[PDB]
RNA sequence: GGCGACACACGUGCUACAAUGCCCACUACAAAGCGAUGCCACCCGGCAACGGGGAGCUAAUCGCAAAAAGGUGGGCCCAGUUCGGAUUGGGGUCUGCAACCCGACCCCAUGAAGCCGGAAUCGCUAGUAAUCGCGGAUCAGCCAUGCCGCGGUGAAUACG
RNA sequence: CGCCUCCUAAAAGGUAACGGAGGCGCCCAAAGGUCCCCUCAGGCGGGACGGAAAUCCGCCGGAGAGCGCAAGGGUAGAAGG
């Protein structure tokens, strides 16, 4: 490249529950982010925390229980 | 030289599999990334040329690389312009430096987008390039939301040596690109 | 409020009683 | 709203003209004048002539409206705009 | 630290903060931090990562969020569509669906203001 | 089924636009009324509306019942911000063949417009104005913010 | 009423009519000299605010772009950027 004003880019880490990304040479060096994913969370390995549905469970089947009128 | 996950990724699980899909008989004609590029257009930077000022290191700090400013081709007096008019800044990234984007941007970057149920799969332009482009900025980890102002979105884009999209579906995928299956 | 439904103030003016004012002073 | 102390369905006038079309076939159309009633859970498919003041309009039961009465699917009032 | 999406509350008190968060009222977020245990007094700029965390890990799985919860009401909205009840043509309208005399003053999911000619002048 | 329809216009009211203010906990002090084909003391279950048991009361001896403003203490730091509560989703409790058009509430989320009102216009001369709650009538229940009454704190001003 | 361009103009040139149809009385210290580099308009897909095109990819596109201004000649193996 260049000199003048360019980030040098030097080796940096990068912390979150999901843990520590060892390499990922970036500028600002050990930043601080909310999450990371395609680690363990976020939906890409099927987490469903409500798992919204109620067109079957409470209004199909197992009825007689209570009421209608949507989920 | 340096050294990035990435494309160890790619020379350990992503580039092996690939020549056992399609039965590539020489090790060239699987499907190879160089030369991404980020475009920002800023349209309505068109009254302002200290926007632009406030922007161009804001992006060179997610690639690690200054961008150029692209001016206007022609004119429409719909849009406030002249022949000049600095509107839109795009910037490419190859070796090394595009695979160090990437890396931040499917685990870091991605997630930030509210209500991500997965990419548009169909955004192939029929040759092997995936395009998308963003409407938030400060997904990026590099941006501390205390030194921003204004809000602006970017369109990378994106690059293969698949003659097509079908080769690159895969090259998506096996890289951790999340897309609507 | 006098009106809002969920406060002292608002259920004397209605005249009903819940979680934000039980039935024990 | 009954809160569970006392089931649901109400009227006795149509049920009794809707428990044995399922056991026997030919599904036919009905009129009736019991707008208060609830809908009927296990007679998916079929079709009532609700009264809504003065002509029974059909209604085809579907799958999503299990829940809601009968008496929402038949509008006492029209409107069609008012900008002539 | 984000615990809430991107859009999150935060500079001086948690207690009433995160009351800012659609799908998050007075009542749960009261319900939600004595749980974890967090002082209600204390403000969110001075905090240990290690609760900021631990709430990032109690009220976005037990319910849904902000964007999440807006597209199941949304959907609702839609779900009470094309099926022709009550609640859904009045939706459709525009109108007010609980009563709510629509002769004099109800404004407030009509819109604005229009005028028309109005005889005798 | 309609009298409650709504692209509109007007009158009467209610709650607000906040810091001589809002919320939470504790603590006081009234008058007038009503109630054994009812008021419900007191427990138990439910965050709650309420439900199950169940004592007394033909009632200046029982119940409605808690009065609120006020007082003590704490939080908020004046930002459409725990001001403000509309509108909408879900879940519910009672009355009643029976609550969608047409109820009343309870809970969890919404928490919008409004930051002091153009031209005009109303009420009041001493415990009134302002502000604060309570009861009764009809009524199974109720859209009662209405109406009829009761008390608490308590101004200013009137040359003419 | 003078000047430029096309036609009439009959294949060198030239050629008239109160014949057909337009422009000019300027502009530029960069729009000039040289050296170096670069290739257009359009069409098709793809892509946040983006619409018939604001900026960007990836193909197709030898001239229809552009060459300050009318028109003609000419031009990318550039006089264009
Ligand atoms: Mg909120
Ligand atoms: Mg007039
Ligand atoms: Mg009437
Ligand atoms: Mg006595
Ligand atoms: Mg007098
Ligand atoms: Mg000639
Ligand atoms: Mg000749
Ligand atoms: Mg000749
Ligand atoms: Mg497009």
């Amino acid at each position: 490249m260049k000199e003048g004003i360019h980030p040098k880019l030097v080796p940096a880490r990068i912390i979150c529950g999901c843990g520590n990304v060892i390499e990922t040479y970036s500028t600002k060096p050990e930043i601080y982010v909310e999450v990371c994913s395609k680690c363990h969370p976020f939906y890409t390995g099927q987490q469903r925390f409500v798992d919204t549905e109620g067109r079957v469970e409470r209004f199909q089947r197992r009825y007689g229980d209570s009421y209608r009128k949507g989920r | 030289p340096l050294d990035v996950a990435l494309k160890r990724k790619y020379y350990e699980e992503v580039r092996p599999e690939l020549i056992r899909r399609f039965g590539y008989q020489n090790v060239w004609e699987v499907p190879r990334l160089e030369k991404v590029v980020i475009n920002q257009g800023l349209g309505e930077a068109k009254e302002d040329a200290r926007i632009l000022e406030k922007a161009a290191q804001e992006l060179a700090l997610i690639t690690g690389q200054k961008p150029a400013v692209t001016r206007a081709k022609k004119s429409i007096s719909n849009f406030k312009l002249r022949k000049g008019m600095p509107i839109g800044l795009r910037v490419t990234l190859r070796r090394d430096r595009m695979w160090i984007f990437l890396e931040k941007l499917l685990n870091v970057a991605l997630p930030r987008i509210r209500d991500f149920r997965g990419l548009n799969p169909n955004s192939f332009d029929g040759r092997g390039n995936y395009n998308l482009g963003l409407r938030e900025q400060l997904i990026f980890p590099e941006i501390t939301y205390d030194m921003v102002d204004a809000l602006r979105g970017m369109d990378i884009a994106v690059v293969t040596t698949a003659e097509t999209d079908e080769e690159a579906r895969a090259l998506l995928e096996l890289l951790g690109f999340p897309f609507r299956k | 409020g006098k009106g809002d439904r969920r406060t002292r103030r608002g259920k004397i003016w209605r005249g009903t009683y819940g979680k934000y004012r039980p039935r024990k002073k | 709203p009954r809160s569970l102390k006392k089931g649901v369905f109400v009227d006795d006038h149509l049920l009794e003209k809707v428990l044995e079309l399922n056991a026997k076939g030919e599904k036919r159309l009905i009129k009736t004048w019991s707008r208060r009633s609830t809908i009927v859970p296990e007679m998916v498919g079929h079709t009532i002539a609700v009264y809504n003041g003065k002509q029974h309009v059909p209604v085809y039961i579907t799958e999503n409206m299990v829940g809601h009465k009968l008496g929402e699917f038949a509008p006492t009032r029209t409107y069609r705009g008012h900008g002539k | 630290a984000r615990i809430a999406g991107v859009e999150i509350p935060r500079n001086k008190r948690v207690d009433v903060a995160l009351t800012y968060i659609y799908g998050i009222g007075k009542a749960r977020a009261k319900e939600a931090l004595e749980k974890t245990g967090i002082n209600p007094a204390t403000r969110v700029k001075d905090l240990t990562e290690a609760e900021v965390v631990r709430l990032r890990e109690y009220v976005e799985n037990t319910w849904k969020l902000e964007g999440e919860l807006r597209a199941e009401v949304a959907a609702n909205i839609k779900r009470l569509m094309d099926i022709g009840c009550y609640r859904g043509l009045r939706h459709r309208r525009g109108l007010p669906v609980r009563g709510q005399r629509t002769r004099t003053n109800a404004r407030t999911r009509k819109g604005p203001r229009k005028t028309v000619a109005g005889k005798k002048k």
